[PDB]
């Protein structure tokens, strides 16, 4: 089984390098052709280039040339991306890429490695509970805001994962160098507030456990 | 060499 | 000393096509035994020489055979800001033919290839190919091992190190009886010579039309070198597959290399990974020692034998004067893991120019006494030069010096009656093995049928 | 008893010349009746006639043309006139020499390599022709010299056929120019025009093909077979000096140009000098040119450079008589081949006789180099240049012909030089030529008086 | 460079539909066209090569079709896991160049979407900062325009929009948006509104609160 494995989410500083990595497992990496290929959101696909790991020699789109550099190593099976002066618009996720029969086809693809370029330090969320304003209806909707987190992922849950269905947790958007997430839920007006419903985020890189009760507005 | 032409 | 040289049957080509230049017997999945003949000069439908296949069904009486057709339109693929050319013009499609199972693969050693870009070239050479062909399905696919998409450039700044540009794929060629194909390619690596190796369920299920390069990832080819006794040596323009090791796990290729060191000629037993078990060198220089290759157990002990052929040995003779004869070199396989030592025993023929050991032919047990026995081909053999092929009956000693029976032409002179022969298969299916001769010169292909 | 003068009518002084070489007549007017005029000269000068009465004559053999020898115009035969003056049935001998002074003929036809490799050895390939053309000349008048060009068989894979400009000038993807490739190209027929041989030589360039080993071979071949275009001379040594830097194509190498045809051993050159079988028909194989070298009887070197040697030295073996010389920048290796060649040449002296009358009949008796008078032979063989053999031929003419003057030649096969031997009769007394019509003594109508006698 | 282009850029279908998806060349490529599957969330896989092969273990119900500078890619009865993002790929010439995709996306009917505004919570208040919340949420399809109004004012710079993926249970769309402000200015005024603008109606769905007012 042909299967391209790529190394893991890259979090580097502007300016510096990196160099991402695609190791082939089932196959040897001088068989065929290995590209790289570069996604963005709004952007989409971006080929950046390819080696031929028999012989070393490569081919680059010229937007790529100078700052991407591919090599490959047959010892270690190893074919390798190197991006240096990394700026803001190097943040994407990497491909490496190789034919299944024909020569010059794109068919077999890597996982993926995330590359995030950034000046920001590791910052824990604030975590804020949002209720209702000022009688209900039927059903009632509860939010949770997550504000000023680097660098992502962080983890919503509500009452522990016990209370998954009728939630809408969005992704995160970027504001200031930092990340800003939200979480709405909904239920039967009788449900709350008369039992508790709380948030729980969970941020890793700062080594912060949140948990937030969502209470009812007084006068 | 290998082919024709002078060592 | 018991095929029947009266009762003949005779297959036949259009003129000028060299039907008969190889052949081989095929056997449909029914189990109905045919005959697959090359003719490498066959006029294709636009009246240029492409070469062609035909599949005899057997008959008494002989006669036309049908075309098992193949594509004969060059190609032109304009990909990876590159073009990539065909050539069958000249191709010789049937230089070489082989069945295994229900395929039959018949190869171009000279079709032609070439890679444009821009105002460079990787130069129009003869990489080869074979076409593969499944009669009772009607599949088609190619195997093309040594094309390239390098330019020319890039060789000169190498010196010209793993250059396939000249292979000439399936200039020879032998299936094993898993399905590996193996093709001789004796101007790989600078006329140095090559293998290349690949499953034959892979190759098909790889191919698919108008790619022209694509990957074979199953596929093994043999390796390059800068020692100057293979320089020149034609390592693979014959080829043939046994079992030298005394493991049937693995396999062993035997190759020939006839101009091996300096012309005087050698063939050498590999494993499947192109590592050398034995090296037999020539004994004289020029005579082709391993233009032909046999590996058949002639001696009844279980381990095959090998049998060389050097169809230009000069035979010494009275006053100092030398006579071109031709050799056949008979090495009996000993037990346990030793070597192969020196011959025991050597052929040599009888007629000038004769070319004995042109061909060398595994017949099976022809007269059914429990050794294997082999045909000998003297394609210009025989008083009048017409061509001659002598069958040798093999007993506990090895082979016997003297032949039990002597097949001469029924063609006229030029026929090379005898340059391509099989045997090893009961065509007639009453029970003894029967031997298929070919002669190029004469557009023909004759059948003799060995009786009790 | 009595002799055969006496004893046979005699009835004149002719009549008694024509019984005998060893009858004498007596003119002597003094001489008794008993006494009989015709008989041998003993009897007759003890018969009391005048010794200046005696006719007698003795035949004799003078050199009229009488050249010396030559050293180093040039004269081979000796003496070259000679005036023979017999009497009837008489006999005389007279002496000839021949020597071997002319140069001995020599062919040398040169192959050259014109391919890629030899960019480098162009210089010393056109070095070895010009010094083989000179020194040779210098060493025999009678040399010819020819040579002849060869790159490969013009077919891929041996030829690059791409890209189109590539055929015309195959140097093209290095960015520079070479003459098309070609199989063998005969160039100068063998000629003694020396001036011309080596200016051509030296206006031979490369050309360019793609595999290592090159079709010199198809060129040894046809250099041999097609004796109208090179021009062998029948009656003359053969060398031909084949040149070159790497390995030779050899039969059963064409198969890998498509080319299955064995090679015929026939002449395919004709009019454009260009070897026609060159892309149709495979190399020959060293029996095969064995044969022909053979059969056509020519002497093959190979003159190749340092690197390949040992490989031609290995191929020199299997073709019996052929050598092998070191081709390089320096030219004395590869000459002595040739030298030591000539030095091996021997020639034959064989008189033979031209215009020789019925009447006249030779015997001989020849004294070659080994110094021993062997008799009724008229050939000596085993000479070298400068060698000289000697012959003693005695010519015996029947009776007396009325012809009175011929001449004939021995004259050596293969030599212009001749002996010329003009014959003449003397049939006759000097006393005939005083006749005296008038009778005188006899007076009874018979006319004349010559040498005291009636008719 | 070869420009790619491919149509449409989302579609919404169904369930057994047989859908295509074209792709056209800023100039002919001869068949030397690829086309990539990434399903939501997952990396990619190669469907066909050369035009109209597919590669090894790709479902029959995939296949190309097209020549010069105009081809098209064609799923017949769709499975539920053909909801994904698609693209061409041309290998005529280097540089490679993508189309910019295509999302098969899930139809149904048309829905309004559920509004709820929040005021700043108290602990973001005490720190000093203020966000105004707003979900749009349950809504099809996926076009939907909000705007913010402070005392009846259009408010734009300060705002942060994100929406979900198409839900797996319902097939709706979901979106998410906050007004940050300065706490100063924000207790400088009453009345904050939440405007969703959503083809399911001509006016507007209106939220709103005045700050204290309870
Ligand atoms: C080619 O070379 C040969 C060899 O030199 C040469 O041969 C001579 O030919 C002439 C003819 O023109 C011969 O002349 C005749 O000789 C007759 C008698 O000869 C006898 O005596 C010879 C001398 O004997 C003494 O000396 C020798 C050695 O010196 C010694 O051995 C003796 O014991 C003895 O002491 C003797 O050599 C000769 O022997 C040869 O002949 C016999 C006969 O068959 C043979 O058996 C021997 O083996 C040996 O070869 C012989 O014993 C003589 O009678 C004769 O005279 C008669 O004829 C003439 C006319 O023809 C009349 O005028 C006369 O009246 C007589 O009737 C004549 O004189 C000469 O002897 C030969 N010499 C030899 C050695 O053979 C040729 O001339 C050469 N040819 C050319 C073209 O150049
Ligand atoms: C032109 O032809 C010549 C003569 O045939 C070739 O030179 C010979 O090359 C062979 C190689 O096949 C040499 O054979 C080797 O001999 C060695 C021992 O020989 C000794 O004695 C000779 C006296 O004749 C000396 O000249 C020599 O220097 C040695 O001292 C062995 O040791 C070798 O054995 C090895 O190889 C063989 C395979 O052949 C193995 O079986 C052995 O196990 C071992 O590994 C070998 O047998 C021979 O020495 C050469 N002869 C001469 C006279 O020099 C040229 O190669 C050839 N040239 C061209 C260009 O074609
Ligand atoms: C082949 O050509 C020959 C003439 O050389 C002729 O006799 C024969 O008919 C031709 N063969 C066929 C099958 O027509
Ligand atoms: C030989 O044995 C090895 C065990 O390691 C196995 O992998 C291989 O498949 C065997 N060869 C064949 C031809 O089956
Ligand atoms: C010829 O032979 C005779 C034999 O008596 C000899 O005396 C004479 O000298 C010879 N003559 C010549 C011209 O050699
Ligand atoms: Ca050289
Ligand atoms: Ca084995
Ligand atoms: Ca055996
Ligand atoms: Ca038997
Ligand atoms: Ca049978
Ligand atoms: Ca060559
Ligand atoms: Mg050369």
């Amino acid at each position: 089984e042909v299967q391209l494995q790529q190394s893991g989410a890259e979090l580097v500083k502007p300016g510096a390098s990196v160099k991402l990595s695609c190791t082939a497992s089932g196959f040897n990496i001088k068989d065929t052709y290995v590209h790289w290929v570069k996604q963005r959101p709004e952007q989409g696909l971006e080929w950046i280039g390819r080696i031929d790991p028999a012989n070393g020699y490569t081919k680059y789109d010229p937007k790529f040339q100078g700052k991407a550099t591919i090599t490959a190593d047959t010892s270690s099976n190893t074919a390798y991306l190197q991006l240096s002066s990394l700026t803001s618009e190097d943040t994407a996720v990497y491909y490496c890429v190789r034919p299944l029969y024909d020569y010059y086809a794109m068919d077999y693809w890597g996982q993926g490695t995330s590359v995030t370029v950034s000046s920001a330090k590791t910052t824990a969320p604030s975590v804020y509970p949002l209720a209702p304003v000022c009688t209900t209806g039927s059903s009632v909707t509860l939010g949770c805001l997550v504000k000023g987190y680097f660098p992502e992922p962080v983890t919503l849950t509500w009452n522990s994962g016990s209370l998954s269905s009728g939630v809408h947790t969005f992704p995160a958007v970027l504001q200031s160098d930092l990340y800003t997430l939200s979480s709405s839920v909904t239920v039967t007006s009788s449900t709350w507030p008369s039992q508790s419903i709380t948030c729980n985020v969970a941020h890793p890189a700062s080594s912060t456990k949140v948990d937030k009760k969502i209470e009812p507005r007084g006068p | 060499x290998r082919g024709d032409w002078p060592c | 000393l018991n095929l029947d040289p009266v009762q003949l049957t005779f297959y036949a080509g259009p003129n000028g096509s060299q039907f008969g230049f190889s052949l081989d017997f095929h056997k449909d999945s029914h189990g109905r035994v045919a005959i697959v003949v090359g003719a490498p000069r066959t006029l294709g439908p636009s009246q240029e020489e492409t070469g062609g296949v035909f599949l005899c069904p057997w008959r008494a009486e002989g006669g036309q055979c049908p075309s098992l057709l193949f594509d004969l339109r060059d190609e032109t693929r304009n990909v990876g800001s590159q073009t990539l050319q065909t050539f069958k013009a000249r191709q010789g499609l049937g230089a070489s033919v082989v069945s295994w199972s229900d395929v039959i693969v018949a190869c171009a050693p000279w079709q032609h290839w070439n890679v444009l870009e821009k105002t460079e070239e990787a130069e129009k050479t003869p990489v080869g190919s074979c076409f593969l062909a499944q009669p009772e399905s009607g599949r088609r696919a190619e195997y093309s091992p040594c094309r390239g998409n390098t330019l020319s450039r890039i060789y000169v700044e190498n010196d010209f190190s793993w250059d396939k540009r000249y292979c000439e794929a399936g200039f020879s060629s032998v299936v094993t009886q898993a399905g590996e194909l193996v093709l001789g390619a004796p101007g790989g690596y600078y006329f140095l010579g090559l293998l290349a190796q690949a499953p034959v369920a892979d190759i098909f299920s790889s191919y698919r039309p108008g790619i022209l390069l694509w990957h074979v990832s199953s596929q093994s080819l043999s390796f390059d070198s800068s020692n100057p006794e293979y320089f020149d040596g034609y390592w693979g323009y014959s080829v043939a597959v046994g079992e030298f090791d005394g493991d049937l796990n693995t396999t062993e290729y035997v190759v020939g290399a006839p101009t091996w060191s300096w012309t005087l000629g050698a063939v050498e037993i590999l494993d499947s990974y192109y590592q050398r078990l034995h090296r037999l060198r020539g004994e004289q220089m020029a005579s082709y020692f391993g233009h032909s290759v046999a590996v058949t157990d002639v001696n009844g002990d279980g381990r095959h034998d090998l049998l060389v052929g050097a169809p230009l040995y000069m035979e010494s003779r009275a006053d100092r004067k030398l006579a071109e004869v031709g050799r056949v070199y008979l090495f009996l396989q000993p037990r346990g893991p030793h070597a192969l030592g020196a011959p025991s025993l050597l052929l040599t023929g009888t007629q000038l120019y004769g070319r004995f050991g042109s061909a060398i032919a595994p017949l099976g047990d022809l007269d059914r006494d429990g050794y294997n026995d082999i045909a000998v081909a003297a394609p210009y053999g025989g008083p009048s030069g017409r061509g001659q092929v002598l069958v040798f009956l093999g007993q506990s000693e090895g082979l016997r010096s003297r032949p039990s029976q002597v097949l001469d032409s029924p063609f006229p002179t030029g026929s090379a009656f005898g340059f391509s022969l099989r045997g090893a298969v009961d065509i007639d299916d009453n029970g003894y093995p029967d031997l298929i001769v070919g002669a190029y010169g004469a557009n023909q292909v004759a059948v003799y049928r060995a009786q009790p | 008893g009595p002799n055969i003068c006496t004893t046979r009518g005699v009835s004149s002084c002719q009549q008694c010349l024509a019984v005998s070489p060893m009858c004498a007549w007596c003119s002597d007017e003094a001489l008794p009746l008993g006494s009989p005029r015709c008989d041998l000269k003993e009897n007759l000068l003890k018969d009391n006639c005048a010794p200046e009465s005696i006719e007698f004559p003795v035949s004799e053999a003078r050199v009229l043309e009488d050249r010396p020898l030559s050293d180093k115009q040039v004269t081979q035969v000796s003496p070259q006139r000679i005036a023979l003056r017999l009497r009837p049935d008489d006999s005389k001998n007279f002496s000839i020499q021949v020597r071997q002074v002319e140069d001995y003929p020599v062919d040398i036809y040169y192959l050259m390599d014109l391919s890629y490799s030899m960019k480098d050895d162009l210089w010393s390939i056109q070095n070895l022709g010009t010094k083989l053309a000179t020194q040779m000349r210098k060493l025999t008048s009678n040399l010819r010299i020819g040579f002849g060009a060869f790159v490969d068989k013009p077919v891929s894979p041996y030829m690059y056929i791409s890209p189109p400009e590539a055929l015309e000038n195959p140097c093209y993807d290095m960015k520079t120019t070479c003459l098309p490739m070609f199989g063998y190209k005969h160039v100068l027929t063998l000629t003694d025009q020396v001036t011309r041989f080596n200016e051509e030589v030296k206006k031979q360039s490369v050309s360019r093909n793609r595999d290592a080993p090159e079709g010199g071979f198809d060129a040894i071949m046809q250099a041999t077979v097609c004796d109208e275009k090179i021009g062998w001379r029948n009656d003359a040594s053969h060398l031909l000096v084949f040149t070159t830097d790497a390995k030779t194509h050899i039969a059963l190498d064409g198969r890998l140009a498509g080319i299955v045809q064995p090679n015929d051993g026939q002449c395919h050159v004709g009019s454009d000098n260009h070897y026609s079988a060159s892309t149709t028909m495979d190399y020959p194989s060293l029996g095969l040119m064995t044969e022909k070298l053979s059969q056509k009887n020519i002497n093959l070197i190979f003159a190749v450079t340092e690197n390949v040697v040992n490989l031609y030295q290995n191929y020199s073996e299997l073709i019996p008589g052929t050598t092998v010389g070191v081709l390089s920048m320096d030219s004395s290796n590869v000459l002595q081949l040739i030298v030591d060649a000539y030095g091996k040449i021997r020639s034959k002296v064989e008189l033979e006789v031209r215009d020789l009358p019925e009447e006249l009949s030779l015997s001989f008796n020849a004294t070659c180099l080994n110094n021993e008078v062997i008799p009724g032979l008229k050939s000596c063989m085993g000479l070298k240049i400068g060698d000289t053999v000697s012959f003693s031929i005695e010519a015996k003419v029947r009776g007396c012909p009325q012809e009175k003057e011929k001449s004939f030649t021995i004259k050596p096969v293969g030599f212009k030089d001749s002996l010329i031997v003009q014959v003449t009769f003397d049939c006759d007394c000097a006393c005939q030529a005083q006749a005296e019509p008038n009778s005188h003594r006899c007076n009874n109508g018979n006319g004349t008086f010559e040498c005291g006698v009636c008719r | 460079d070869i420009l790619m282009t491919q149509s449409p850029s989302s579609m919404s279908v169904s369930l057994g539909d047989t859908v295509s998806i074209t792709c056209h060349a800023s100039q002919g490529i001869s068949s030397n066209i690829g086309w990539l599957q990434q399903k939501p969330g997952k990396s990619f896989m190669g469907l066909i090569y050369y035009g109209t092969n597919l590669v090894d273990g790709v479902p029959s119900r995939f296949s190309g079709s097209g020549s010069g500078a105009d081809y098209s890619l064609t799923i017949s009865s769709l499975d539920s896991e053909d909801f994904a993002d698609y693209y061409c790929v041309q290998y005529a010439q280097l540089p490679y160049t993508f189309g910019g995709g295509t999302k098969l996306e899930i139809k149904r009917a048309d829905a309004a979407p559920t509004v709820s505004i929040f005021p700043p919570s108290s602990e973001q208040l005490t720190s000093g900062g203020a966000s105004v919340v707003c979900f749009l949420n349950n809504f099809y399809p996926k076009d939907i325009n909000v705007k913010w109004k402070i005392d009846g004012s259009e408010r734009q710079n300060g705002v942060l929009n994100s929406w979900t993926d198409q839900d797996s249970k319902d097939s709706t769309y979901s979106m998410s948006s906050t007004l940050t402000l300065t706490k100063d200015e924000y207790e400088r005024h009453n009345s904050y509104t939440c405007e969703a603008t959503h083809k399911t109606s001509t006016s507007p769905i209106v939220k709103s609160f005045n700050r204290n007012e309870c």
